[PDB]
C-alpha cells in the first residue's frame, strides 16, 4: 500500500561514484515476484537486479530497484520511472522521480555547537549539535568521527533538511551526536564531516573538544625570547 | 675602428664565452686591463643576453684562440647599450700587458610561456632563469602581475579569472622559481618586477598560478 | 614612514621600526620596535591537522623570525654573487596563511566505501 | 732595499677573479731594467709582464713583475720562484712563494656593530666596525657597501687578519667604515660584503642602519583574538 521512491542522494553519487536507484515496494499485494523494470526516456530496460531480501509480517512480499544510470545522465535531469508490471492488481504505477532542474547551489555554512553545561552538569551524556545551515539542493550527508576513525551511523542522528526559517531559499539540518560524559571530559576532538554538492570541495569538516568549544578556561602562555637586538 | 658586433664564442652557448668584437670585417679578441662588470653588461645587453653575471681575464694556452688582440682600451659606464657607446678613445696604444683573454658569462635571456592552455595565450605560467622551465607562485598574486605577464607575450590584456580556468589550467610540474612576485603595471618583463629570490620559494606544486589573457 | 622588517604570515608578528624624530636634535630620537603579534586563541598545535590538541604555549623566538637565507645579489666589480644574509639558517608554526590553503584528507564511509576525500581547512584562501 | 712576496690572496682572485702573482722589487740598487722571471717546478720562465716602476722619492730603480696564471696552478699547490736576474749587484735571490698547504676551514661568523652612542654624540666621523671572526685560512677580504653600491677603498680600512686569542685555529678581521654622523643619523642603510672559502655562497653581507640598530623602546603589542584563524 506503499511504494517509496527515494532517489540517490550526492552522497551516494559522491562517494559510490554510482548514482544508484530504487523504487522500494512495501505490503502491495500477493504477487509472486514483483517486477521492478527501470525505464529511461526512450523506454528500453537498464539491468535491475530486483533484490527481494525483506520479511514482512503479513506475507506481503517486497521487491527493491536497481539502475546503474551514470551521473552524466541523470544530470542531465530526466524523468524517471520503474514501470512497475502487475499481474495480480493490474495497475501500472509508472511512480515520476526527476531532478530538480536549475535550483541554486548554496554551500553549508557549518557551525559546530559544543554541548551545554547545563546537560554537561547532568554527569550522563553530552549531546554535540552540528548546525549545518542554509544549503539549497537539500541533499546533506554529515558523518562523524572521534579523533580520526569514522563513528558508527546509528550513533548519531541526522534531521531532515527543513526550510529555513529566516531565509526562503534556504536549508537546514542537525546531527546530533550523544556521547557519554567521561567521553567529553576527556578532551577527544569530535569532528562533524560533512557531504555537499554546494562546495567546490565537496567535504568540509569542523572540530570540537572540550578546550575549543567552550570558553570555560582559557591556559593561553605567550613567551617572547629574544624582545631586543638587532634585526633586518 | 669601433666594435661592429660582438660574440662570445669558445663556450657553452652563445651567452657564455670569450668576449671578441669585429672592426671592417676583421673578428679581434678584447683584452683589457681596466675592465669589470660594467663592460660585461654593455657586452651582454648588446648581443642580447638576460644580464651580465660573472668577468674573468683567464688563462689559456696561447697557441689555440690566437685571433688579434684588440688594441684600442675601453672604458664602459655600464649603462651603455652598445659598445659604439663605450668610449673607444685611444687607437694605437697596446694595452693587453698579458697575453689571456675575457671570459664573460651572461645570464640566458628572460623566456616567460603560458604553458597548458588550449593553444592560445594561456595555461598555467612557466619561466626560464637558466636552463630548467620552470612554474612561480602566487603568493600574493594581483591584476599589475597578470597584465605584466599578458603584455609579455604581447597577447592583449587579462580577462580577470575567477580562479576557475586559473585552476582548470594545469597543477604544473618542475621547479618553483618565482614567489612572491610584487609587479606595478609598467615592468614589460616579469624580470624588472621585484619577488624572491630565483628558485627560493615557500610553496609546493599545488600553489601555481595560470594566467589568461 | 615606518619600514617593516618581517611580516611572518603563518606566525602572525608584524615586526616595524621607525626612527621617530622626537626633537630636532637627531641623538636622542628613539628607534621604536612595534612587534604586533596576533595570537590565535582557537588554533591548534598542528594545524594541518583537525585532531591535534588546542594549543596552549604560544612561543616567538624573533631571532628565528628575524632570520634571513634567501640569499642576496650583491654585486662585485667583476661578478654578482649569492649573498647569505644570516649565520642562523642554513618548522612549526601557529596560524593560517592567507595566500597558503592548508588541506586535510578525512574518512568519509557509506557503508564500506570508505573515499578519503580532502578537506579545505579555511574556506576562503582555497576558493575565493 | 727591500723586496716583497706577495702571493694571491683571496681578495685578488675573486674581485678580479685572475690570480696575480708579483715579486715587488722595491728599491734595491740603480738597474737599466730589472727582469723578472717566474718559474715552476720544470722551471721555466712564465710569461711575465714586467712593469718599469715609477720614480721613487729615493729614486732608486724598482720593478713590479706579474705573470697572471690561472686559478689551477695556484690550486694545485704548486711553488713558484721569480729568478731576479742581477747584473748590477749579482746575487741573484730566489723568492719562493707557495699557497697555503693542507690549512683548515672554518666559517666566517661576521657581526656588524654600529657606532657607539658616545661616538654619536661628538656629531661627527661615525665608525661602523665589521667583526670578520672565525676563519681558519686568514685570508679575508672586506668591502663596504651603500644600497648595492661598493663604497671608496678609502672610506673603510680593514685590519691584517690577526689571530683569535681565545681559539687557537681561528683568526679574526676589523673593518673600520668611518662615515660622516649626519649620514647615520637619517637612517642610510650599510652592507659589509665579505668574502672568504669556508661561506657557502663565498660572500655574507650584513646590513645595518638606525633602524636595524638596538631599540631604546619597544612597542609590543599581543593581540589575543580567538576568531583569526588566518593573519591579518
Ligand atoms: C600535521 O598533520 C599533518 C596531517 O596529518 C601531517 O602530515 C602528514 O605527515 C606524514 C609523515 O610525513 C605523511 O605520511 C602524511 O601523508 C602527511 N599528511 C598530509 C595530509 O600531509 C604532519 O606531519 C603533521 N605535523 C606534525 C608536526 O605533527
Ligand atoms: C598551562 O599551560 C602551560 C604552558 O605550557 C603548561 O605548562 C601547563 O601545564 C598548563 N596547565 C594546564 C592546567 O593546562
Ligand atoms: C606604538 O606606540 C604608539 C604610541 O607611541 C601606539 O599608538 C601604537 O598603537 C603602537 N603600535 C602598536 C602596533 O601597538
Ligand atoms: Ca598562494
Ligand atoms: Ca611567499
Amino acid at each position: 500500500i506503499r511504494v517509496f521512491a527515494i532517489p540517490p542522494s550526492f552522497a551516494s553519487i559522491f562517494l559510490t561514484k554510482s548514482t544508484k536507484l530504487t523504487c522500494l515496494v512495501t505490503d502491495l499485494t500477493t504477487y509472486d515476484s514483483v517486477t521492478i523494470s527501470w525505464t529511461r526516456q526512450n523506454g528500453e530496460a537498464v539491468k535491475t537486479h530486483t533484490n527481494i531480501s525483506e520479511s514482512h509480517p503479513n506475507a506481503t512480499f517486497s521487491a527493491v530497484g536497481e539502475a546503474s544510470i551514470c551521473e552524466d545522465d541523470w544530470n542531465s535531469g530526466e524523468r524517471f520511472t520503474c514501470t512497475v508490471t502487475h499481474t495480480d492488481l493490474p495497475s501500472p504505477l509508472k511512480q515520476t522521480i526527476s531532478r530538480p532542474k536549475g535550483v541554486a547551489l548554496h554551500r553549508p555554512d557549518v557551525y559546530l555547537l559544543p554541548p551545554a553545561r547545563e546537560q554537561l552538569n547532568l554527569r550522563e551524556s553530552a549531546t554535540i549539535t552540528c548546525l549545518v545551515t542554509g544549503f539549497s539542493p537539500a541533499d546533506v550527508f554529515v558523518q562523524w568521527m572521534q579523533r580520526g576513525q569514522p563513528l558508527s551511523p546509528e550513533k548519531y542522528v541526522t534531521s531532515a533538511p527543513m526550510p529555513e526559517p529566516q531565509a526562503p531559499g534556504r536549508y537546514f539540518a542537525h546531527s546530533i551526536l550523544t556521547v557519554s560524559e567521561e567521553e567529553w571530559n576527556t578532551g577527544e576532538t569530535y569532528t562533524c564531516v560533512v557531504a555537499h554538492e554546494a562546495l567546490p570541495n565537496r567535504v568540509t569538516e569542523r572540530t570540537v573538544d572540550k578546550s575549543t568549544g567552550k570558553p570555560t578556561l582559557y591556559n593561553v602562555s605567550l613567551v617572547m625570547s629574544d624582545t631586543a637586538g638587532t634585526c633586518y | 675602428p669601433v666594435p661592429e658586433g660582438v660574440r662570445l664564442a669558445d663556450g657553452p652557448g652563445h651567452c657564455k664565452g670569450r668576449v671578441e668584437v669585429k672592426h671592417q670585417n676583421q673578428w679581434y679578441t678584447v683584452c683589457q686591463t681596466g675592465w669589470s662588470l660594467r663592460a660585461a653588461k654593455v657586452v651582454c645587453r648588446q648581443l642580447g643576453c638576460g644580464r651580465a653575471v660573472l668577468t674573468q681575464k683567464r688563462c689559456n694556452k696561447h697557441a689555440y684562440g690566437r685571433k688579434p688582440i684588440w688594441l684600442s682600451q675601453m672604458s664602459c659606464s655600464g649603462r651603455e647599450a652598445t659598445l659604439q657607446d663605450c668610449p673607444s678613445g685611444p687607437w694605437g696604444k697596446n694595452t693587453c700587458n698579458h697575453d689571456e683573454d675575457t671570459w664573460v658569462e651572461c645570464e640566458d635571456p628572460f623566456d616567460l610561456r603560458l604553458v597548458g592552455g588550449d593553444n592560445l595565450c594561456s595555461g598555467r605560467l612557466e619561466v626560464l632563469h637558466k636552463g630548467v622551465w620552470g612554474s612561480v607562485c602566487d603568493d600574493n598574486w594581483g591584476e599589475k602581475e597578470d597584465q605584466v605577464v599578458c603584455k609579455q607575450l604581447g597577447c592583449g590584456k587579462s580577462l580577470s579569472p575567477s580562479f576557475r580556468d586559473r585552476k582548470c589550467y594545469g597543477p604544473g610540474v618542475g621547479r618553483i622559481w618565482l614567489d612572491n612576485v610584487r609587479c606595478s603595471g609598467e615592468e614589460q618583463s616579469l624580470e624588472q618586477c621585484q619577488h624572491r629570490f630565483w628558485g627560493f620559494h615557500d610553496c609546493t606544486h599545488q600553489e601555481d598560478v595560470a594566467v589568461i589573457c | 614612514e615606518r619600514i617593516v622588517l618581517v611580516d611572518n604570515k603563518c606566525k602572525c608578528a608584524r615586526i616595524t621600526s621607525r626612527i621617530i624624530r622626537s626633537s630636532e636634535d637627531p641623538n636622542e630620537d628613539i628607534v621604536e620596535r612595534n612587534i604586533r603579534i596576533i595570537v590565535p586563541l582557537n588554533n591548534r598545535e598542528n594545524i594541518s591537522d583537525p585532531t591535534s590538541p588546542l594549543r596552549t604555549r604560544f612561543v616567538y623566538h624573533l631571532s628565528d623570525l628575524c632570520k634571513k637565507c634567501d640569499p642576496t645579489e650583491v654585486e662585485l666589480d667583476n661578478q654578482i654573487v649569492t649573498a647569505t644574509q644570516s649565520n642562523i639558517c642554513d618548522e612549526t608554526c601557529y596560524t593560517y596563511d592567507r595566500n597558503k590553503c592548508y588541506t586535510a584528507v578525512v574518512p568519509l564511509v557509506y557503508g564500506g566505501e570508505t573515499k578519503m576525500v580532502e578537506t579545505a581547512l579555511t574556506p576562503d584562501a582555497c576558493y575565493p
